[PDB]
């Protein structure tokens, strides 16, 4: 088994600004 | 069109919706038993969360159709803000009678279970974001995933991301012509 994408600190994802309720 | 993104995004939001409940994010009150995919799942019937979750998967819709999509990732957060667990969607898509493909997306649902007895408990208090690695960088167009208008979408930093030498879960691993994923777990040490 090994990753597809491995973990690239240049392109950085995408992250909604809103969070989630908390519980 | 094609369709084998609407099957991820619902897809997506069965398995954030099972793992939220397997790594005990929200309480269990909040949670009921379905049924999809044939396989009983536990839905959240928290109707701020799941406008959450679902305007999180109507922005990845799109990319999807596009072929943008390398990792959807749900990463769960410590009362400090720290990734303590990442569960990685790796998605990839090659070039309608096709319950094969609920059939291997059912397989990925039955698998979330087992984090139950590899993962250690979270400590108390935890959140969660979502994680989308688009194809194309996201920095080159940020307005591909603007598509809710009161729900905006900003660019994580390494806080949200980084962790230091995780353990690496696998889960899962499926190829096909119809759709190749894999599914594992990128776990803190602590």
């Amino acid at each position: 088994f090994i990753p597809w994408f491995p973990y690239d600190g240049s392109k950085l994802p995408l992250r909604p600004k809103r969070s989630p309720p908390a519980s | 069109g094609q369709v084998v993104a609407d099957v991820l995004c619902e897809f997506l939001e069965v398995a954030v919706h099972l793992i939220l409940y397997v790594r005990e994010v929200y309480p269990v009150g909040i949670f009921q038993k379905r049924k999809k995919y044939n396989v009983p799942v536990q839905m959240s019937c928290h109707p701020e969360l799941n406008q959450y979750i679902q305007d999180t998967l109507h922005c990845v819709k799109p990319l999807l159709e596009k072929n943008d999509v390398e990792k959807v990732v749900v990463v769960i957060l410590d009362k400090e803000h720290r990734p303590v667990e990442k569960f990685v969607f790796e998605i990839t898509q090659p070039p309608s009678l096709l319950s094969h493909v609920e059939q291997l997306l059912a397989a990925f649902i039955l698998k979330i279970s087992v984090c139950d007895a590899v993962l250690d408990h979270n400590p108390p208090g935890c959140t969660f974001t979502v994680l989308v690695h688009t194809r194309e960088a996201a920095t080159r167009n940020m307005e591909k995933i603007q598509v809710i208008k009161d729900f905006p979408w900003i660019l994580a930093d390494e806080q949200d991301v980084h962790m230091h030498d995780p353990r690496l879960i696998p889960l899962k691993t499926m190829t096909s012509d119809i759709l190749k994923m894999q599914l594992y777990v990128e776990e803190r040490a602590h």
